[PDB]
């Protein structure tokens, strides 16, 4: 009855605040929702923003733009409709999954992550040394050298 | 007077390792198809891949490349009606392979400042108690 | 007079999924004898289209025969039958075209190259090129898509492939979309896709734009936990560095 | 008897300072009564040296006619013809020529362009393109040079020229240096010089070399400068650190 919505590019892989156009091909004439998803919460209403979210009708296709894009509208986008035919058969779009990428010139990646390997063995060192130090220091401060009265394992331990 | 679940609508799989489709519809066992398109309007039709294998009419590519990307299709035949699906679309990332750190930029960062933090206050506590030596020797020389 | 078969080309072949054969016959003194038939080795009837250039300036002519026959027939490597009975010619002339045999097979790489920012500093045009390297079949259709609707070929060429230096048998080519500044300054998506038969699929697609850094990493950093990072850090450098100055002065006292 | 009239070239006008028009007549029967001369449009006479070659194998002797004028006037487009008469020709051929049709004749603008870091991935070979675009005379000459050599045509490819879209009469061209992947790491020089006509000092050369020219994008660096501000910071908190570790184990012992 009311199932015949087309969508566009589906994974539309972008950069942050990037241009594409969105649009809601159909083969029929009723009220119209837009919805957005991220991860697997619930479908959410969309706010119409001006410079933002951009709604042009070229009649039975319902265009939408999207600006200034972020990681927060990484999910997935599609144009829901209302068919009311004595049946509340109510039909939706299939989707549109945006996602946004990381800039890491693919290979600093790399380089960062090997620097934070780096600090937290540095972390391992310096926490075991200065876990260490007070008590081996609270020794001498109270007051190591009557273990070496009384070998080399024994003074590792 | 049928549908069929449209699936994922994009896709991720790393380079050399295997990619499974879906196609789930609630027919009986009815006449199942995968016809690979591109993004946008191209000059070429779309081109109708193998019968896939199985009852649920999954794909299988053993070694994916990277010339697989694209959209996915399952077309669905039952009795002389037919019922286009949404499609899903192949991509390879190449993912980092290195998990020794900690996996998860969160979880790095915040045991990076959870290493300022802890060394900052496990150098200050030896700062007390140099002093406390310091008086107390001190005290021991008079 | 000197006659040749010519297979048609890859895009023909994926466009109508008919292949057409064709009988070049060249040096034709007359035409009114002239008699393209084609037909099968088994000897089965076809249709053959006939059409006649324009005459060369020698005073020569030339006519080509079509003939409609499926491409899963040239897939198994099928022979095809032309027969030519001219006044010109003594003997009836008997030629045969089939698929030529085995060959090794190599996808082509796409590879899409953004206009060098030299280019961009004369602010005239931009000329984005994509390179398709390393094909065996040279039958390689290359075209070019602005927001998804097709560019019409006087507005970009691609270069007839070329043998591959330092490896025999591979070709390449080249495709240079030249676009307008102004057209390229609005942020434009430009793709070009490769159709072609060693393809898994047989056609394939390479995008670039102005971002230029379009890597694929979904979301690893750039979060607000650097900065907290950062601020947490410039604070701890200014108290380990007031705590060590503090040390050294109840050292003093 | 045919007449062919051959316009100097500029190779020796630039070497000799003079200009040579030939008159190269072939498909000669006789010569004993061949009378060859150069003149002018005014009729004015000019000297016409006369030099034969060797018989053809095909039975015809041939014969040519040199002349030497001032290359302004040959600037100027003046129509000079060079008078054939034979015993076998009913009527002379007498050929007009001046200047063939000048043009923008704009020079080349090279524009270097970095391989794609796809490419790269694949640790094998990468490709350096320098796209040569906007001559107006067909004839040009692309040449690499390695670290200040000429690389051969055996390792290196160009394309012929072609017309270029959106300017009916201009030309382009292009080129690719194959490189292995190891020859990328080490930062050789990858430059590629252009002989041209047009070109006002003859020859020119673009640079773009060793393993990365650079690009300036948008934002995109700043996280990557905190980053690295970041780590500096860490190291000097490392060294504070370790400074009154040092001094506290010292004062202690
Ligand atoms: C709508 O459906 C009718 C009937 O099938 C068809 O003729 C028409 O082309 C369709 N329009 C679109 C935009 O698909
Ligand atoms: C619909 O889109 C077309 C193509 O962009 C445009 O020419 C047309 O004006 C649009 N409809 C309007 C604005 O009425
Ligand atoms: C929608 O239509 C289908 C097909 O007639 C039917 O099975 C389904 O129950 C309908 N849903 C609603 C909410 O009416
Ligand atoms: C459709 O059903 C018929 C039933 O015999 C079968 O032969 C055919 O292969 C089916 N379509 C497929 C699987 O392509
Ligand atoms: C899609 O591409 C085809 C082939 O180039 C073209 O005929 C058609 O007009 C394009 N889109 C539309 C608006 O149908």
């Amino acid at each position: 009855p009311c199932s015949q919505i087309w969508q566009h590019p589906r994974f539309a892989a972008k950069k942050r605040s990037s241009m594409v156009k969105f649009h809601c091909y159909t083969n029929h004439s009723g009220a119209l929702t837009w919805f957005r998803k991220r991860g697997s919460q619930q479908p959410q209403e969309l706010v119409s923003e001006e410079g933002r979210i951009v709604q042009t009708q070229n009649g039975s296709v319902y265009t939408l733009t999207i600006q200034n894009i972020q990681y927060e509208d990484n999910g997935i986008y599609f144009c829901k409709q209302k068919c009311d035919s004595a049946n509340h058969n109510v039909t939706d779009s299939c989707g549109t999954e945006l996602l946004v990428l990381g800039f890491s010139t693919l290979d600093q990646l790399k380089r960062r992550n090997t620097l934070k390997d780096g600090i937290i063995l540095i972390q391992t060192l310096l926490i075991i040394l200065f876990i260490i130090v007070p008590i081996f220091l609270l020794l001498d401060k109270d007051d190591g050298l009557n273990i070496d009265q009384t070998e080399d394992i024994v003074t590792l331990r | 007077a049928l549908r069929v679940e449209g699936g994922p609508p994009s896709l991720t799989v790393n380079l050399g390792e295997e990619a499974r489709l879906t196609c789930e519809n609630n027919g009986r066992n009815p006449n199942i198809t995968w016809w690979f398109s591109l993004q946008s309007n191209i000059t070429w039709p779309p081109v109708p891949l193998g019968p896939g294998q199985g009852t649920t009419g999954q794909l299988f590519f053993p070694e994916v490349n990277k010339n697989h990307r694209g959209l996915y299709w399952c077309q669905v035949i039952e009795n002389n009606i037919l019922k286009r699906s949404c499609g899903t679309y192949l991509r390879v990332r190449n993912p980092v392979p290195r998990p020794f750190l900690d996996m998860g930029e969160g979880t790095k960062n915040r045991i990076i400042t959870a290493e300022g933090i802890i060394l900052l206050f496990c150098a200050v506590v030896p700062g007390t108690l140099l002093l406390f030596r310091k008086r107390w020797q001190n005290e021991k020389f008079g | 007079i000197l006659t040749f078969t010519i297979p048609p080309s890859f895009a023909d072949i994926f466009l109508s999924k008919s292949a057409n054969l064709t009988c070049l016959v060249s040096n034709l003194a007359t035409y009114e004898t002239l008699n393209i038939s084609w037909a099968s080795q088994s000897g089965e009837p076809l249709e053959t289209k006939i059409k006649i250039m324009e005459s060369h300036p020698n005073g020569t002519f030339s006519a080509k025969g079509v003939a409609s026959v499926c491409v899963e027939d040239w897939n198994n490597r099928k022979e095809f039958v032309c027969t030519v009975t001219h006044r010109d010619l003594p003997s009836p002339q008997k030629k045969f075209i089939s698929k030529p045999n085995e060959v090794h097979k190599h996808p082509p790489a796409v590879y899409l190259l953004p206009p060098a920012r030299e280019q961009l500093n004369l602010r005239e045009s931009a000329t984005v090129t994509c390179l398709v390297k390393g094909f065996s079949p040279a039958d390689i259709s290359v075209q070019w898509l602005q927001r998804g609707q097709l560019l019409p070929q006087e507005k970009y060429v691609t270069s007839a492939p070329m043998p591959e230096p330092g490896a025999p048998g591979f070709y390449f080519t080249h495709s240079i979309l030249t676009v307008t500044e102004e057209e390229w300054n609005s942020g434009e998506t430009y793709t070009c896709v490769v159709g072609h038969e060693a393809l898994p699929h047989l056609v394939t697609e390479r995008t670039v734009d102005k971002s230029t850094e379009g890597e694929v990493n979904a979301e690893e950093e750039g979060f607000e936990n650097l900065w907290t990072t950062a601020s947490t850090f410039i604070v701890l450098f200014l108290l380990s560095l007031f705590y060590s100055t503090t040390v050294t002065l109840f050292k003093v006292k």
